[PDB]
């Protein structure tokens, strides 16, 4: 099997830990306990060309709990930035996380994820998002509570990291 | 110990580590800070043998100034020193060693912002560029002291750019500084002090360096571009002192226009276009009018711009052409109001007409851009928004200022506009997209494009009207047979695509209309003999399509979708002219019969079959919603067809079963010309059918997934029947019912046919089965059925109107047996519907009864640690406060349970729980439905728990984040609005439990009264966070 380092960043809340927990166990955490520094978890996906595993570095969004902060980004091979579509202030810090990532890993693939689309009091609309300019960067509406675009940010990553737009993740 | 530190640093960054990287990184966090953590970074950076990751971890460990006043100097000294080491080693090298330099730069930015900050050491560090740049000219440690705020000559500045990497580092350093200042500004609002020292030293030398890079050959370095954008984004957030950028914009224009294919392959062209697009999309007034007009001349014109566009289209650089188009549209969209003024109003007689009509001609000419949309060009795509804004500007002009030719010229322009866009949104375009890319994201962008064009056409209706838009679409579509052959299959693909796009835009225009206020639609369709025939032939052609390829499949779905939605919207016409409805009804049911008896099992053609089927049934139901009186002759047939497909052994879908029942119910609802008994005959037949099918399914087989889905289908059929039998709230011609109102009111109040009892005995049999009562889906549909008759207009003779007891018995029979965490919200929403319906009859004893049985007994083992259910209970109490507050105030659980529990939930960490409890307390304080006794008692009660309450608030803001601060302000503010005297009595005791600045807010929160808190609050939170 092949292994890839993913770093998961974004402001506190937004749902990074619940995202990786839904991918790992199918559980949906309703309560918010902020992470302290990082948590590293393997996620294996099955597909053609054998399985591929992302070891995911769920970082802390609160700077009070940042831990190593930039140190987690070293040797990173892909990144996921995440914001809360119900909290516009989380979307305004997206370029902050983006430059913090690319100042140590500039040409790596990064997926931008608007979480919590299931909440229909949505305050950020997809036409407002413009960070799909470059090719090493992609946007997706996702919801860790609704599984909407569940494992699509990992599909796009995988496709660019191995170099084939056709994997589809067989179960 | 340094060797083992380096060891586990390397092990942190290894691909296959042991010893658990989580514990490794925790141990690394333990090392910083420490007695030697600072010295550790020292020895980690100064030793040459350490690797890049290890040196960068050292640079990171230096960042712990967030862990009294002179160790700041020590760390500053070390940043400068290691900075100089690693930046001298950079020029005589090639690559790989830049990220550690960047980190040292970022930390020097943070130092820069700590020293130059309010709140005999040293106060000044004015120009980090000068400080940085005097340190290659170099008894030793004494230098750094005087080099600190040392002035640099602009000649010696230029001397440093003797090599190219020196220029790179100098530009990158200002870039880093303003990027970190931008990050700090986004998070934190306490830097209006440092923006002036940046304005007054760093700005000048930065503009000098950027301008030298832009004007001097042989020293230019593309990094300047990454620098410029930085300083743009930094200047945009400060204010939209004034930092200029006008000369930089001028030189960027000049450098762009010197970039050609032969000069540098338009590299500088695309870079400066990205910069200008950033400016135009986010802060366009940052560029002055003169420079914007130079840009306007260049964008619109042998001309440079044209020679660039061809360069993009011959080499198929469609992505770069797309981003060019985005930039140009964002530019053009700056002066839409002035263009609208200089065109249509009169506030150089025509030599500015000769200019602006040419302007409009080349904007139309650019919109029509000779390439296929989304697949090649977004010029037509991206400035649907320009034309939308221009039409909105025209329609919003003052009626007394328009030119005499305004109507005519606007009609000409915005009509040639639709002439342009109709071929652009042809399904032939989507066909080609999926032929060359398949079901990519380009088709999602194409759908977005058609929807944007449809919104544009809706906007243009107010300018063009029916005479110059809608009648054009209907006339051009209704004077010739698209398929004169009586097969009614449109045989030519081109006329098919054309008529489909026309149907699409006609639909979009027709939905904004209520086709009953005007006989226009009947008058215009009567003048077009082939209109209905062509609509039906579009439907038939699309739906009899031999879907050979998946391209043809998705296009078939598109054609039938367009045609069916058009039929559904023409329903209003059909009501004005019913003798045209029968062909549509016959075609729809013939196609439905085609769907159902279709048994060919490709398994992926049946998904398309079911999509076609649901489209068909949606449109027959939308026709029945409006034409229910005109469809009476079909009723007996519908009921018969329902009987042949309601059975589970049918190839119909459950959703079509439900929509068919709903449409039948629509037709039954208006059958009031006789007594209520004849209509109740139909209703009894339908309810017996549905309930008997449910009971047969429950008794005949084990309830596997098939049987569960069928039970769900039938419960939704009952719900659709109940919904379709609700009287339409709008008054309709010849009610006839109104002559018979009393005798329906007396009939369904008695319900001799026992419809309500039958229906809820069915629901009970479903939910008394263990398999279903634990299923929130079926709990939901049952609660919906029980709640249809609630909150309807008083006196409406609605058949399924359950009284209060009947409702609660229901919930009382089924909350002990359901899965609470998933099912209880539906019961609680039904109880809220109940208490809204019966608000004037309810007593606090009945409120306590339903609050105890449904919520309080389950609060600890199921609710207290479940955010959804907790927000549910808070919303229930809030709803009772909205409706009839004395029910909760007079409750025996008010002081006992509600106030203490909602008092504890204030420092919750879930944002919606926070906003729910804040809503609770705010409405408790600000409820205007109180009588004076209730108000007195509520003030007594809030005065009793006010100290605990204000503690819980301040306890929350101490630990919560900036996003959920506002949710507390509205709460806290409320207090000082109503209890200003106790407030400080409560503040002086809770603030020391969680010094000067505290008293500050106490003097400035109560002084404000209300409305402008929060601004007073965060300046407190920003104080009491650092410590
Ligand atoms: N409605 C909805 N809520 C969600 C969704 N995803 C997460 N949440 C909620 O949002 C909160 C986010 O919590 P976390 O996942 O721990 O946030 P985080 O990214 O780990 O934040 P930090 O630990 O501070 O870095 C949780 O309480 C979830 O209940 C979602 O997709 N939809
Ligand atoms: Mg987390």
């Amino acid at each position: 099997q092949v292994q890839f380092k993913l770093v998961l960043v974004g402001d506190g809340g937004t749902g990074k830990t619940t995202f990786v927990k839904r991918h790992l166990t199918g559980e949906f955490e309703k309560k918010y306990v902020a992470t302290l520094g990082v948590e590293v978890h393997p996620l294996v996906f099955h597909t053609n060309r054998g399985p591929i595993k992302f070891n995911v570095w769920d970082t802390a969004g609160l700077e009070k709990f940042g831990g190593l902060r930039d140190g987690y980004y070293i040797q990173a091979q892909c990144a996921i930035i995440m914001f809360d579509v119900t909290s516009r202030v989380t979307y305004k810090n997206v370029p902050n996380w983006h430059r913090d990532l690319v100042r140590v890993c500039e040409n790596i693939p990064i997926v931008l994820c608007g979480n919590k689309v299931d909440i229909k009091d949505r305050k950020v609309k997809a036409k407002s998002i413009v960070f799909h300019r470059k090719k090493n960067l992609q946007y997706y509406d996702i919801s860790a509570k609704s599984n909407y675009n569940f494992e699509k940010p990992f599909l796009w990553l995988a496709r660019k990291l191995i170099g084939d737009p056709n994997l589809e993740f067989v179960a | 110990s340094i060797h083992e530190v380096v060891a586990l640093i390397e092990e942190l960054y290894s691909p296959h580590p042991k010893h658990d990287v989580n514990q490794i990184q925790q141990s690394l966090q333990s090392i910083q800070k420490s007695e030697q953590g600072f010295h550790l970074a020292n020895e980690l950076l100064s030793d040459d043998k350490y690797s890049a990751n290890v040196k960068y971890f050292g640079a990171l460990t230096l960042t712990v100034q967030l862990n009294t006043l002179w160790n700041v100097f020590r760390s500053n000294l070390l940043y400068l020193t290691k900075f100089s080491t690693l930046y001298v080693s950079n020029p005589n090298m090639y690559g790989q060693s830049l990220i550690i330099i960047k980190k040292l730069m970022s930390n020097l930015s943070l130092i820069f912002t700590k020293i130059n900050d309010p709140q005999n050491m040293i106060k000044q560090w004015n120009n980090p560029i000068n400080t940085f740049i005097q340190l290659m000219s170099v008894a030793d440690q004494l230098l750094l002291d005087s080099i600190n705020c040392s002035l640099t000559y602009e000649q010696l500045s230029q001397f440093v750019s003797l090599s190219q990497k020196h220029n790179e580092l100098a530009l990158t350093f200002t870039e880093v500084i303003v990027e970190d200042l931008t990050k700090f500004q986004t998070k934190r609002h306490s830097m209006s002090q440092i923006h002036e020292v940046v304005h007054e030293h760093l700005y000048i030398s930065t503009m000098a360096l950027i301008n030298l890079n832009l004007t001097a050959q042989a020293v230019f370095n593309p990094t300047v571009f990454d620098c410029i954008t930085a300083w743009i984004n930094y200047i945009s957030l400060t204010r939209s002192g004034r930092m200029d950028l006008s000369e930089i914009f001028q030189n960027l224009i000049d450098l762009m226009y010197q970039s050609t294919e032969g000069s540098d392959g338009y590299e500088n062209a695309e870079k400066i276009l990205t910069i200008f697009g950033n400016v135009f999309a986010n802060d366009p007034l940052l560029m002055s009018y003169d420079l914007r007009q130079q840009i306007e001349c260049i964008f619109l014109g042998n001309s440079w711009m044209l020679q660039y566009m061809n360069y993009l289209v011959t080499n198929d650089f469609f992505s770069e052409l797309k981003e060019l188009a985005i930039c140009i549209v964002d530019f053009l969209q700056i002066n839409t109001l002035s263009v609208c003024n200089k065109l249509f109003t009169n506030i150089n007689g025509q030599v500015q007409d000769e200019y602006i009509q040419e302007y409009i001609k080349v904007l139309l000419q650019m919109t029509n851009f000779p390439l296929t949309p989304v697949l090649q060009e977004f010029f037509s795509v991206r400035m649907v928004d320009f034309w939308l804004d221009l039409s909105d500007a025209y329609t919003n002009l003052a009626s007394e200022t328009l030119r005499p030719n305004s109507i005519e010229l606007s009609t000409q322009i915005f009509q040639q506009l639709i002439n342009i866009y109709l071929p652009k949104i042809s399904l032939s375009v989507k066909q080609r997209i999926i032929e060359e890319e398949g079901e990519s994201t380009s088709v999602n962008e194409f759908e977005d494009f058609r929807n944007a064009v449809s919104d544009l056409a809706q906007s243009l209706w107010s300018i063009l009207g029916n005479d110059n838009l809608t009648n054009v679409l209907i006339d051009g579509m209704g004077q010739m047979p698209a398929a004169s052959d009586e097969t009614l299959i449109i045989k030519d693909t081109d006329v098919l695509f054309r008529i489909e796009t026309m149907c699409f835009v006609l639909n979009t225009i027709l939905v904004d209309m209520t086709l009953s206020e005007s006989p226009w639609i009947k008058n215009i369709v009567d003048a077009n003999k082939f209109f209905n025939q062509n609509v039906i032939s579009v439907f038939q052609t699309g739906f009899q399509t031999s879907a050979s390829t998946k391209v043809s499949q998705i296009l078939k779905l598109d054609f039938v979708r367009t045609s069916t939605t058009l039929i559904g919207t023409l329903a209003g016409y059909f009501k004005q002219e019913p003798f045209q409805l029968n062909p549509y009804v016959e075609a729809l049911f013939q196609g439905l019969h085609t769907c159902t008896n279709f048994t060919s099992k490709n398994e992926q053609e049946k998904i398309s079959n079911d999509k076609l089927e649901v489209m068909v049934i949606k449109t027959v139901s939308t026709l029945c919603e409006t034409c229910r009186e005109e469809l009476t002759p079909y009723l007996m047939h519908f009921i018969s067809f329902l009987n042949t497909v309601i059975m589970p052994d049918s190839n119909v879908s459950h959703f079509t079963r439900t929509k068919l029942v709903r449409s039948i119910g629509y037709v039954v609802q208006c059958q009031v010309s006789n007594g209520p008994e004849e209509q109740a005959k139909y209703i009894l037949q339908l309810t017996n059918l549905l309930s008997g099918s449910i009971e047969h399914c429950l008794a005949s087989s084990v309830q596997l997934q098939e049987q569960q889905d069928y039970i769900n289908c039938l419960l939704y059929c009952i719900s659709e029947l109940a919904t379709s039998l609700i009287q339409p709230t709008e008054i309709i011609e010849n009610d006839a019912l109104l002559q018979r109102l009393s005798e329906f009111q007396s009939f369904w109040s008695s319900d001799p046919l026992q419809i309500r009892s039958k229906i809820m005995c069915t629901i009970d049999k479903v939910l008394d089965n263990s398999i279903y009562c634990k299923n929130s889906a079926f709990v939901e549909i049952g609660c919906l059925i029980v709640g249809k008759g609630l909150n309807l207009p008083d006196g409406e003779p609605y058949f399924l109107k359950y009284n209060m007891s009947e409702v609660m018995n229901f919930v009382l029979r089924h909350v002990p047996n359901c899965e609470l965490a998933t099912c209880l919200p539906y019961f609680v929403y039904l109880l809220e519907k109940l208490i809204s319906e019966f608000r004037k009859e309810l007593t606090p004893q009945e409120f306590d009864f339903m609050f105890e049985k449904i919520l309080l007994v389950y609060y600890d083992a199921y609710i207290i640690n479940d955010p959804d259910l907790l927000q549910m209970t808070i919303g229930f109490v809030n709803n009772v406060l909205d409706v009839k507050p004395g029910l909760a105030i007079g409750s025996k659980h008010w002081t006992s349970f509600i106030l203490p529990q909602f008092l504890k939930l204030i420092p919750s960490r879930e944002k919606f729980t926070i906003v729910a409890v804040a809503k609770f307390w705010t409405k408790l304080i600000n409820n205007k439905k109180y009588n004076q006794e209730e108000l007195t008692t509520v003030r007594q009660q809030v005065s009793s728990i006010g100290g605990d309450l204000v503690y819980q608030i301040m306890y929350g803001l101490f630990h919560t984040q900036r996003s959920d601060l506002n949710s507390y302000t509205d709460l806290l503010r409320a207090l000082v609005a109503k209890f200003p005297i106790e407030a400080r009595e409560w503040l002086v005791a809770v603030l020391p439990q969680i010094a000067g600045h505290e008293k500050f807010i106490n003097k400035l929160l109560i002084t404000r009264g209300s409305r402008a808190a929060g601004n007073v609050i965060l300046q407190w939170w920003l104080d009491c966070t650092t410590l």
